[PDB]
């Protein structure tokens, strides 16, 4: 999948 | 519950050596503890909770992920009922994070960056429960995400400056809800692009220091944008 | 002193 | 046991998908499961084994180090939670002492597999070693003495100087007398004991079994060069 915020 | 004879400051404190010691279910309990006393979470603990849980959730669905993939090609009930086994538990801390967001944490009142961020994570919370779900439940689930960033994207919008970190990240794990999840890749697309050349226009107020934690989310935007168009 | 890894 | 409603086989292809996830405490508690069918375990089997609880409890062991080095830098909660990890290790290391125990060790039907599980022995009552005081601690080492000493009397009757698992198993319990029993003459004593009968019987192997023979020779050599 598209990344999401790391944190 | 387990936590109840615990100082809140020592739950606290031990949630950080749970951190250090990368024992993430240690420290989403501790601060679970945390939430349970009843007293609002300042920014740092905010924090706290949010990587603790981001941690066992992440590496459940990780294992749910690969797990649906050796049953997608294999299409014994084995593999189906290991990836059901997985899948229970990371519902059921999907349920525990929101519990606390919806019994605990989510107010009217508030200042804009923790209503913000609290209803940020329940999208994030219930958009991993659409990823596991299917069918007209998918529909619901997806519904509540949905309405959860946006309520959250409404009060970012109109508190907070558009260099805002937190309003930031919440742009971009919107936008990926709506390119993974919501089948709305131009909605997707559209929303970083202008969450980006919002804040780039407004950098020229910042700090060094504010400069680089705007400018490290803006990156993100701007690879996900490029990995979409 | 590190033992067999594995 | 939680386990005891499913099959053998499916907990054993349980435990390796949950290795493919990275799923380390279920692997571990689906090869539980197997064990406590009651029949012998494969070498592929033992091998799902060992690795699925030395995952488990080398976690445990760092974030116990982690802990003992704050704590050992500095209110009482460092120790407590300290304290907390340590009683989880304990009872991984006493989970895996009493499969062995009941009754991997007796059931065990070849020389191989019996040393496979004494040394295993020996290291888990190590990992308790590593945490234990006192009196307790005093016990403890000699359980680890005593069940290493007995994988070593098999080995070197049933099992050529190369074989790896006897090299492994003497190069755990060299670690056993130096870093535990504060032994260091034992320890280096065997370990070049073991290195020298290894070296003698290198030419004798095939390409692979000289590699898989040296690379755990070079394991006895870095620790004999940090002893000396
Ligand atoms: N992500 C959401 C809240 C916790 C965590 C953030 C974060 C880390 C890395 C990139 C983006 C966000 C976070 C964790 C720990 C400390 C801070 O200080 C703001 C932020
Ligand atoms: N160590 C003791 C038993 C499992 C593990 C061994 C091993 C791996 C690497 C170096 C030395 C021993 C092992 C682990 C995983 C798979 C196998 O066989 C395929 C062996
Ligand atoms: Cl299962
Ligand atoms: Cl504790
Ligand atoms: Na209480
Ligand atoms: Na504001
Ligand atoms: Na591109
Ligand atoms: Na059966
Ligand atoms: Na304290």
């Amino acid at each position: 999948r598209t990344p999401s915020l790391p944190g | 519950g387990a936590m109840g004879s615990m100082e809140r400051a020592s739950l606290i404190q031990k949630a950080k050596l749970a951190e250090q010691a990368e024992r993430y279910e240690d420290m989403a309990a501790f601060m679970k503890g945390a939430v349970e006393k009843g007293e609002e979470l300042s920014c740092e603990e905010r924090n706290l909770l949010s990587v603790a849980y981001k941690n066992v959730v992440g590496g459940q669905r990780a294992a749910w992920r690969v797990l649906s993939s050796i049953e997608q090609k294999s299409n014994g009930p084995e593999v189906r009922e290991y990836r059901e086994k997985v899948e229970t538990e990371l519902q059921g801390v999907c349920d525990t994070v929101l519990g606390l967001l919806d019994s605990h944490l989510i107010k009217e009142a508030g200042d804009a960056e923790s209503r913000v961020f609290y209803l940020k994570m329940k999208g994030d919370y219930y958009r991993y429960l659409a990823e596991v779900a299917t069918g007209d439940d998918k529909k619901r689930i997806i519904d509540s995400a949905r309405s959860a960033y946006q309520e959250a994207m409404d009060i970012s919008k109109k508190e907070m400056p558009p260099t805002n970190p937190i309003r930031l990240g919440l742009a971009l794990n919107f936008s990926v809800f709506h390119y993974e999840i919501a089948n709305s890749p131009e909605e997707a697309i559209s929303l970083a692009k202008t969450t980006f050349d919002e804040a780039m226009a407004d950098l020229h107020t910042l700090s060094e220091d504010s400069y680089k934690d705007s400018t490290l989310i803006m990156q993100l935007l701007r690879d996900n944008l490029t990995l979409w168009t | 002193t590190p033992s067999l890894p594995g």
